[PDB]
């Protein structure tokens, strides 16, 4: 996610796009990347399997997966060609677009510190836990039953507009086998899948109603669109990016089903033989998924009331597959419209975004963190008008927009093993594939609304997903009266001080250096540390992509430089103290394969065995 | 100036009604939970269009003469009622009941006239009086202009009109059903937005039809019967069900309404007739007819029928009285339908495919990823038949397809010999229109010259004894 | 001062009506529900413009009309009315009905005079009279100087313009269908804007076409015939079927009607003459033609042809009972459609691909639903058809590019080898033209004289007795 998951996959990408070889910054001119068109060959198949009988020791069989999986990419390209004939068009003269280019980043050397008995680093967590955190240090006193007690109370939900049938709502549980878990951090399990918990997850009750498309709903999009293109955004593309529509080429269908993966395109294979046409797939029709992971934060909440539980609306399998060839253009030229001093995470690695903001954060200055999460955008219909007032300006060809538009409405989902039908109205958050795309049109335009010409005259400004960082801005009671045209509580804003208060983004901590004066981004720890608590399913072999992952994560936070400002940065934001000797315990659990073993125990099983 | 009817409020029927009378307006009021509200409605708003168009001061002859519709009126009706049915008996009590209640309340229409009117009548049985009489349509001798038949399916046509003709009548009305399947020789049917159904009476025993009834059996391997069959072919006898009633008909006279775009009456006297439709609402027509004095002009001897809607017929195999035999049905589909099949009809389907696509097409369309809800629906117990037959006539378009012969000739190969095809499905899409060839020339009438009355002594007491006790 | 058209408030014929007239406003108003409303539209305003645009206090000709549609004109009409037709004794019934149903209301537009008219002609029946005529187009005697025929096939064009152009004549009009497809030697059609189908009389058994019938059969090995067939060619006789109505035509005589630019007319007297088209709207046309004295000038014998929207012909294979044969058929397609069909004929297209490319392109012009629901700018029962002829179109086209030949030479091989091609479709798109070879010189013409007066005695008799009286 963003900048890296659990596992080190992470959602942006490793290659530097933004980086020079001289001491100034450099503008440059943006090209295209070339992709090998596949190609089909069923003669090389048939001997290839022929000879992988005969002598295959390990790279006899790469070789079938790789002719196999490169045929299916072939016959997918000439299956989805034929469905979009009415749609298909050429390619046309590209405009071209121009980017900046910053010097490489310094860096202070690292320095490793570890101890060596595991058994005592788990002592060591286990005391940490205790002085700072009394009460969840004390929860656990018997196996995991909470499967059990949550059958044996009733099912509580705040429904609307839905349809179940009573005669299948029965949780009893089934077998449960996991391994006993050494730190003593409460991290629940992921719930089981029953119609229970499906009511539970969708408690939520935002039935608003305003005016869908009328005069004043029109008046508040448009105002909201003229803030954005004068406060955010230069004047040199709008009228050349009019007359070149975008629509969806071969060329885009080729580069994309490329991309994918082994697993990726054998399940999209299995749905090319009864292919329906692009006008005949429904856009407001969706599915239910339950299986998802808690989310868990630091501080004692879990332990006192149950979290809730996490859902997935996943859209048609063809749809997102027809248009998902126009998300790198969209991209291009969002970024050539925006200022220089206006930054958006799309299209970077972790290395471009050091680069960018090394001499911008010094002691001394004040930064703003502002978040939109907690906001009901479904109350009003104007947030929908917006968005789609800006893809238009952007040169979307008119026939895809009405594609679009049908997602943004009325909309239904159904969970298949039972049988339950729900209905929403305006939504934002979904599973389609213009959902990052449209939450950070909408963060840039409520943050240039509200701050007026403070945001174009700043140092640096960063906006991604629902989290926003701007540098050299303070809380005044302009803005909140600007924002108090309806309510209060539209957006949460906290003020921070470099080296003093640590400004938090994405998870992490922006950090000054000492040895070298230049800014940096790390990780959380105390987030790791309740992670490690999490009780393992059996049967899992995920057990050494995480230990690499950890492993980057220590060196980067044992550099030299940076260990007294992580000190102050923690205790300024949890007000815990004593996080060197943890750090120090996940230096050595990662330095071995047996080491990491210490962290589990005896698999114990529940629910199951007629014994 | 608003016309009521005894419908539902929200039922469906509305704007098919609507869209046929443009020039009337149309609330609904029900007070009457009838089987067959649908074709009565029809009924009521075709006499007003009828006595509308035609200038008031003259002399309407009533075939059906159901006196009681006809009692509070402004026009002059004479109304002719014979005594050859079990109708008859219940409808002329009900005509003397109400008159007598009626008599001194309403003033404006002749209630006095009408009450002494039918004492003569009751005198001798052979007078032809201004409003009554009980004779036949050849027998009555009153003179009059306008001629109106309503359901009457108990006359042959050409002797009826002109038998009207050499009184002095120069238009005519009909108001029916339509007689387009019984052209095509089938042997079963179905209205379905009247709730309709019409079978021959050798497939009475039938399993799988709208009018039939079979029983349970476990088999027999052998049986035998008293005659020879090997052919099962249409008879001149049917069944009507309009709801809840039965009516029983024979297609000889059904057949002599199809009359054609022009024909001749040539006897003692000749006539030169028209014949033209006014309106159609999914089954039921209105016909108008124009006579006119002299012989002059030319005949082609065709008729033309005009489908707004979707019309199929098609071969079935179900089994009669435990053995299995084939035949012919038809029926009629709604536009909407048809309209929205016309790709997928562009390849070979099997009949459970063209079900699952018919059934999802009766409650929901997607258009341009927007779903929307179908206000046209049809009855569910027709979809399995229409199925078949959309398989079957997807299968022999592709055929033709595959073999293509040269232009202008054909392939008699001699003493020619050439090899006919076979034909399973007849679908008339909309706008289209259908012509067949029927007679156009008619000089034979022959009549029963003998007067007899079938009324008897003890009605004719009950009826006067009935009138005496006057208000 | 908006015009009144009888045609539904929602219907898509509006927009094409309003562009083809720009010097009216027009506003729907609907009371009756018509079948053939878009013909009939097309007629009124015809008129209506010809009489603006014409002389006053001019006498004009009206050949083979009804005279009841011109008593509320202010303009001098003569209306020649033979009694050919059997429609005629209905309206000649209706004239004098209508007469005397308003002698006093009325005190302008001489409708005394009119009344007066009528006696005289009913007492002898070869007289003249200024308002009247009971002679042919060759033998009514009064002269005058414009010529009107509306709806007129029954003809023959050069031999009637020479007996008007003796009476002194200078200008005349015409209004029907177009001629072309006729020109092309077709052998069935239709005209799906106006909901017209015409087919040959040797096809009226098909199965897939407009205007066709059959039957249900199973099919049998050989059939033995009485004389030689192998030839399938047009005849002379062609039937027409507009809404619900049936019309037969021949060739010979609309052939006629397809006039050149400039042709001479020579006799006892000579003429120049010149045709040209005025109005043009998806299959009617006015023409005006202009007549002098003298004789000078210079003819070429050529006919042109412009074409708004797309004309197509194509060979398809059908059944006619129960034997497959071939045979060539014409329509008419919108312009939209056309226009963007130009990307996907640029290689070879599969007849099911180029069909489903067709229904999804007319389903989606409606682009609403909310207000229009679902309207289709081409007729669902044309598509089959359309779909194979495109197919054909982009095989031939390919073709020609592989045989490539030297410019300005002839590949022959005395002793020639001189091979022709085969040609399975002619297409003409938007805003092209065609051309066509006629005659352009006649000097032979005949009259047969022998005049009937066409009337019976009862006809007679019932008019004067309509009008007998004052009021
Ligand atoms: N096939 C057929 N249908 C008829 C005949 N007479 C009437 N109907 C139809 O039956 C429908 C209802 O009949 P009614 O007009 O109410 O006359 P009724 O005697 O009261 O008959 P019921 O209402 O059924 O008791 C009419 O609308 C007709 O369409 C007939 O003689 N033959
Ligand atoms: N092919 C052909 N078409 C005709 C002829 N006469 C009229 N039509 C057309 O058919 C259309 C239908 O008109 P109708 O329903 O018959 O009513 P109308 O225009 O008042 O004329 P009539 O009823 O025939 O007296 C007319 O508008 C004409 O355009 C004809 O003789 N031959
Ligand atoms: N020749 C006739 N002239 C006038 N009216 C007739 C004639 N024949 C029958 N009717 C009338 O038709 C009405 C009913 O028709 P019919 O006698 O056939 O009754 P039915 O035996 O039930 O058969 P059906 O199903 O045809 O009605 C009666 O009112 C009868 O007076
Ligand atoms: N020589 C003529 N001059 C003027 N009018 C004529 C002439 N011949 C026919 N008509 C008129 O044509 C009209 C109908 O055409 P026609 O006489 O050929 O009979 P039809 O078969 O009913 O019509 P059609 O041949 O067009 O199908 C009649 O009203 C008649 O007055
Ligand atoms: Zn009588
Ligand atoms: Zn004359």
């Amino acid at each position: 996610y963003i900048f890296s998951s659990d596992t080190g996959q992470g959602h942006l990408q490793q290659k530097s796009v933004r980086q020079t070889t001289l001491p100034v910054n450099i503008v440059e001119e943006v090209h295209e990347e070339k992709c090998y068109p596949p190609k089909l060959d069923e003669i090389k198949e048939q001997l290839l399997l022929k000879r992988l009988q005969e002598s295959a020791s390990t790279a006899n069989r790469s070789r079938y997966q790789s002719r196999k999986v490169e045929n299916m990419k072939a016959m997918i390209i000439h299956r989805l060609k034929e469905g979009c004939r009415l749609y298909l068009a050429s390619d046309t003269p590209r405009v071209p677009s121009y980017r900046i280019t910053y010097p490489a980043p310094i860096y202070s050397p690292s320095i490793n510190i570890k101890l060596s008995n595991p058994e005592t680093a788990v002592a060591v967590c286990n005391e940490f836990l205790a002085r700072n955190y009394p009460t969840v240090a004390s929860y656990q006193v018997t196996d995991e039953y909470d499967a059990y007690l949550d059958m044996v109370d009733g099912s509580e939900s705040c429904l609307d507009r839905a349809t179940f049938n009573p005669s299948k709502l029965r949780s009893y549980p089934k077998q449960h086998s996991y391994h006993a878990p050494t730190i003593r951090s409460a991290v629940p399990s992921p719930f089981q899948n029953t119609l229970q918990n499906v009511l539970a997850a969708a408690t939520k009750r935002n039935c608003n109603v305003t005016q869908m498309r009328e005069l004043p709903t029109m008046d508040s999009a448009a105002f909201n669109v003229e803030c954005f293109k004068k406060y955010a955004c230069n004047q040199e593309y709008w009228r050349e990016f009019a007359s070149s529509p975008i629509r969806v080429t071969t060329e885009n269908l080729t580069t994309y089903v490329t991309k994918l993966k082994g697993p990726k395109a054998a399940a999209l294979f299995a749905k090319t033989h009864n292919l329906l046409p692009l006008q005949e797939v429904p856009m407001d029709r969706f599915t239910m998924d339950m299986k998802r992971d808690v989310k868990v934060t630091p501080g004692t909440k879990h332990t006192e009331e149950r979290p809730k539980v996490q859902v997935i609306q996943a859209a048609e399998p063809l749809a997102t597959a027809y248009l998902c060839g126009i998300h790198r253009e969209l991209v291009r030229r969002l970024n050539a419209v925006l200022l220089p001093n206006v930054h958006t995470l799309f299209d970077m690695s972790a290395e471009d975004f050091d680069a960018i903001i090394a001499t911008h954060f010094k002691p001394g200055d004040a930064v703003l963190e502002t978040d939109i999460a907690s906001f009901d955008k479904s109350q009003d219909d104007s947030l929908a008008l917006t968005a789609m007032m800006l893809l238009e300006d952007l040169g979307v060809d008119q026939p895809i927009l009405d594609l679009i538009e049908a997602a943004f409405g009325e909309i239904s989902s159904c969970h298949l093993p039972t049988g339950t039908r729900f209905k929403f109205g305006a939504m934002m958050k979904s599973g389609m594939f213009l959902t990052l795309f449209v939450n950070t049109l909408l963060n840039i335009t409520i943050a240039s609304r509200v701050l007026e010409e403070r945001l174009t005259t700043s140092a640096c400004a960063a906006f991604i997903g629902d989290d926003n960082i701007i540098h050299g801005v303070v809380s005044d009671a302009l803005m909140a009266a600007r924002c108090a045209t309806w309510m209060n509580m539209e957006v949460k804003i906290i003020d921070a001080v470099v080296s003093v208060k640590a400004p938090y983004f994405c998870g992490g901590f922006i950090l000054h250096d000492t040895v070298t004066g230049t800014a940096c981004r790390v990780a959380d720890p105390l987030k790791r540390l309740f992670k490690l608590g999490k009780p393992l399913a059996a049967g899992d072999e995920q057990d050494e992509d995480r230990r690499r992952a950890l492993a980057d994560e220590v060196t980067r936070w044992q550099r030299t430089g940076l260990v007294t400002e992580l000190e102050r940065a923690v205790y300024s934001r949890y007000e815990v103290q004593g996080i060197t000797a943890v750090i120090t315990s996940m230096a050595t659990f990662a330095s071995s394969k047996e080491n990491f073993k210490k962290l589990r125990g005896p698999v114990v099983t529940l629910y199951g065995g007629p014994k | 100036d608003p016309v009521y009817v005894d419908i539902d409020a929200d039922s469906a029927f509305l704007k098919a009604l609507q869209r046929a009378y443009p020039m009337f307006e149309v609330e609904p009021r029900q007070v009457t939970p009838n089987d067959a509200a649908n074709a009565r409605a029809f009924s009521h708003l075709a006499i007003k269009l009828i006595e509308q168009e035609i200038d008031p001061d003259s002399t309407i002859l009533d075939i059906g003469s159901a006196p009681a519709r006809r009692m509070m009126s402004d026009r002059k009706y004479h109304c002719v009622c014979p005594m050859r049915s079990a109708e008859d008996p219940e409808r002329l009590a009900n005509y003397a009941r109400k008159l007598a209640s009626a008599a001194g309340k309403v003033l404006d229409r002749n209630i006095s006239g009408k009450i002494g009117d039918l004492q003569a009548v009751m005198a001798v049985p052979d007078t032809e009086t201004p409003t009554f009489c009980l004779h036949t349509d050849v027998s009555c001798r009153q003179r009059a202009d306008v001629a109106i038949y309503q359901d009457v399916y108990a006359v042959h046509a050409p002797t009826s009109l002109y038998h009207q003709a050499i009184k002095g009548v120069r238009l005519a009305y009909w108001v029916g059903f339509d007689t387009t399947p019984f052209m095509y020789n089938a042997m079963a049917g179905a209205y379905p937005s009247y709730s309709t159904n019409w079978a021959d009476e050798q497939v009475l025993k039938a399993k799988n039809i709208g009018l039939c009834s079979t029983d349970l059996t476990e088999g027999r391997r052998g049986k035998l019967s008293i005659m020879r069959g090997k052919k099962l072919e249409p008879c001149d006898r049917v069944l009507f069900s309009v709801g809840s009633t039965l009516y029983p008909e024979s297609r000889k006279l059904l057949k002599s309404w199809h009359l054609p775009s022009v024909f001749h009456l040539k006897g003692k006297l000749s006539f030169t007739c028209r014949c033209d439709t006014v309106v159609s609402c999914e089954g039921y027509v209105v016909k108008r007819i124009t006579m006119s004095p002299g012989l002059y002009g030319k005949t082609t001897g065709y008729a033309v029928t005009h489908h707004a809607d979707g019309f199929l017929m098609c071969k079935t195999t179900d089994t009669v009285d435990g053995e299995r035999v084939s035949f012919s049905v038809c029926t009629y589909v709604p536009a909407t339908i048809c309209d929205q099949m016309t790709g997928i009809l562009a390849t070979e389907v099997t009949p459970e495919d063209a079900q699952k696509l018919l059934v999802g097409l009766n409650q929901r369309i997607v258009v341009n990823g927007r779903t929307q809800r179908n206000t046209n629906t049809m009855k569910n117990y027709m979809i399995p038949v229409v199925a078949q037959a959309f398989s079957k006539w997807a299968k022999e378009c592709r055929k033709d397809m595959e073999d293509e012969k040269l232009l202008g000739v054909r392939e008699r190969t001699c003493l020619w010999a050439f090899k006919k095809q076979k034909t399973h499905t007849v679908y008339k899409r909309p706008d289209t229109q259908s012509i067949q060839k029927v007679q156009a020339e008619f000089d034979s009438f022959v009549v029963p010259s003998l007067w007899s009355s079938g009324l008897s002594i003890p009605l004719r007491t009950r009826i006067k004894w009935l009138l005496s006790k006057v208000p």
